[PDB]
């Protein structure tokens, strides 16, 4: 195989692996879920912990 | 935002009862102020794409670009196939219907499109 | 050359965005609301690409046919169309997706044809139909 | 003399236009050649059959080398091809030969028998054999389009075939090229007659299949996947290849006497006959039996008369959206029998 063919079922395994991400929709019923979900997900947040 | 209608509507519901109409009005068109509301009834992202979808659904470049081939028998046999419940009554019309070249153009096709 | 981790994220994120729920399913209808909000490295130009976007679509539409689709089989479309097949496929399989992107581009032609083709029929069936009622009323 | 200012003529047809006024096809205007057929896509043949060693193209452990060519250098047969043709090189030139002088070929064809000799030695059918080859071998398409297209505005099959059938027993073979685009014409015009209705279509393809099997004698690279793709893409594998299978029409419209009256839509299942048709017709029709036998099922449209015990999928393999439709009419027995014979 060509480095070309390699990458490329490399590249098909990923993808099988590959499912969707898990992280759930930000509620905006309420301020209180959504302020929460806003401040969490925002890098830095990650980043100093 | 732009004339179609995917990326007009992450906007449409996130940088925005009444308002939306500067977003409505760029497709030409004016409705009641009352209809507004009716399409907020919605609230949701893929809701109004899938009312307003169907609401825009109720030109030559595309026959340019199918006429990719077109003798007689050849446009006989693939309308033929591709038709539907036709007799095979109307095809000899359509044989018969300008130049008598045994060729189609598909620019005066459309324009009798209607 | 190929499709890397930040297209994956973007195109899952587009993903979460245009399936409402967590069920990782989308009937076929929805796939364009994918394929045109997706953005970045992935995007197609509407006002150059017409062809290939409607491509695409009668594709993921064909897959199953009239059948909802599933997150794999959009990305493994988005995966064969966004490589040069030719360098990185196998015979067999450039073959089989050769011919196959050939049929989709024949069969969407003669889709567009078929609209024609109904409103040219419907024409001339009602006009045949008034002139059998003619010939009726002859009898 | 005929035959030689024949062959002048021929040699000298790409060397008309310039000799006259300039951008003179405009002012002056010959009416293009006139082809309905659509040839089987792919080209169902090998155009021809290279040469192995060519003097001519300048690309290109020894003994070896050598016993190879010499032998591959035997096989090929370099009075097959057009030598200064392939030999010129290659760096738009219209021919003007029009569809009278093409009418020519056949009286040269009917004197490559004539042998009379001329005091010098040479004999008629000589000189007449080799400006045939020469030209078969240069432009088979020129020479044979004129024939091609006559067929399709007259019902002379017969003399085409009797025609093509004593050239190639005169010459006695067909170079690659002359039986590749024969039999790729040959093919087209058995579709275009399938397709388009015609008073004696089944009658030409009749006469085309009586010869077709000593023209596929001499294409080179004719295989059956090949002609079976090619074949089935075109919907007309059955009227050539008799290992077709093709769903018939499940079910068959007929119309009565009068026009505009109520048809009838019967049904058609894998072994019914004409005859149980026809008997459903007389019972709906309300046909006395003592003139039960004067109505025969005949297809208007292909003129058609059918036969009683032969099975109705077989003569509309079709399945398409569209039914056959055919026509109850009513005739003496004697002349129904006749039609039925001759068709049969």
């Amino acid at each position: 195989l060509t480095v070309d063919q390699r990458r490329w079922e490399d590249l098909k395994s990923r993808l099988k692996i590959a499912q969707p991400l898990h992280l759930p929709p930000r509620p905006d019923n309420d301020g209180f879920r959504a302020k929460m979900y806003d401040i969490t997900q925002h890098p830095f947040f990650k980043r100093t912990i | 935002l732009t004339e179609e209608q995917i990326a007009e509507f992450k906007e449409a519901f996130s940088l925005f009862t009444k308002e939306l109409g500067t977003v409505m009005r760029s497709l030409g068109q004016n409705p009641t102020e009352a209809e507004l509301q009716d399409m907020i009834n919605e609230v949701d992202f893929p809701e109004f794409l899938t009312m307003m979808a169907r609401k825009m659904k109720d030109e030559i470049r595309e026959a340019f670009r199918v006429f990719d081939k077109i003798s007689a028998a050849e446009l006989r046999h693939v309308m033929t196939n591709l038709g539907e419940k036709l007799t095979d009554e109307e095809v000899d019309e359509m044989i018969r219907e300008i130049d008598g070249d045994g060729q189609v153009n598909y620019e005066e096709f459309v324009q009798m499109m209607t | 050359q190929l499709l890397s981790y930040n297209d994956l994220r973007h195109f899952q994120i587009i993903w979460n965005m245009v399936d409402d729920k967590r069920e990782g399913v989308i009937p076929t209808f929805r796939v364009k609301f994918l394929l045109r909000l997706l953005r970045g490295r992935l995007e197609v130009d509407l006002d150059k690409d017409k062809l290939l976007f409607k491509h695409m679509c009668y594709e993921m539409e064909r897959l199953h046919n009239g059948g909802d689709v599933t997150f794999h089989d959009v990305l493994s479309m988005l995966s064969y169309r966004s490589v040069d097949i030719r360098k990185s496929l196998q015979l067999e399989e450039l073959l089989a997706r050769e011919q196959l992107e050939y049929t989709i581009e024949e069969e969407v032609a003669k889709q567009t044809i078929r609209m024609w083709l109904k409103k040219c029929l419907k024409r001339i069936r009602a006009k045949q139909q008034q002139s059998c009622s003619i010939i009726h009323s002859l009898r | 003399n005929a035959v030689l200012k024949f062959h002048t003529l021929w040699r000298f047809r790409y060397q008309v236009w310039p000799r006259m006024e300039e951008g003179a096809q405009q002012i002056f205007k010959i009416p293009p050649p006139s082809i309905n057929f659509t040839l089987p896509s792919p080209v169902l043949g090998m155009p021809s059959v290279p040469m192995f060693d060519p003097p001519w193209v300048p690309q290109c452990n020894l003994q070896q080398e050598e016993e190879k060519k010499r032998l591959g250098r035997e096989a090929s047969l370099i009075t097959a091809i057009p030598i200064t043709q392939e030999a010129c090189y290659e760096p738009p030139p219209q021919a003007v030969f029009p569809a009278c002088i093409c009418a020519a070929v056949l009286p040269i064809v009917h004197l490559m028998e004539d042998g009379e000799v001329r005091e010098d030695g040479v004999a008629v059918s000589a000189v007449a054999q080799q400006v045939l080859w020469n030209c078969l071998i240069e432009d088979p398409s020129t020479v044979l389009r004129h024939f091609l297209e006559k067929l399709t505005i007259s019902n002379r099959q017969d003399e085409l075939m009797y025609m093509l059938r004593k050239l190639l027993l005169n010459i006695g073979d067909f170079p690659a090229q002359t039986s590749h685009i024969l039999f790729n014409y040959l093919v087209g015009l058995i579709m275009y007659f399938v397709r388009t209705p015609c008073e004696w279509g089944m009658d030409a393809i009749s006469a085309t299949l009586t010869f077709l099997w000593e023209v596929v004698g001499y294409v080179e690279g004719l295989f059956f996947k090949d002609l079976k793709q090619t074949m089935k893409k075109e919907q007309c594998e059955v009227k050539l290849l008799v290992t077709a299978s093709m769903p018939g029409t499940k079910t068959l419209v007929v119309h009565g006497q009068n026009e505009c009256d109520i048809p009838t839509q019967l049904p058609v299942h894998e072994d019914t006959q004409f005859e149980a048709l026809l008997k459903e017709c007389l019972e709906f029709f309300n046909i006395p039996e003592s003139q039960s036998t004067h109505y025969f099922l005949m297809d208007k449209r292909w003129n058609l008369i059918h036969y009683n015990k032969t099975y109705v999928r077989d003569i509309y393999p079709f399945r398409r959206s569209v039914s056959p439709q055919l026509n109850l009419v009513h005739m003496h027995p004697e002349k129904g029998q006749e039609l039925i014979q001759k068709q049969v």
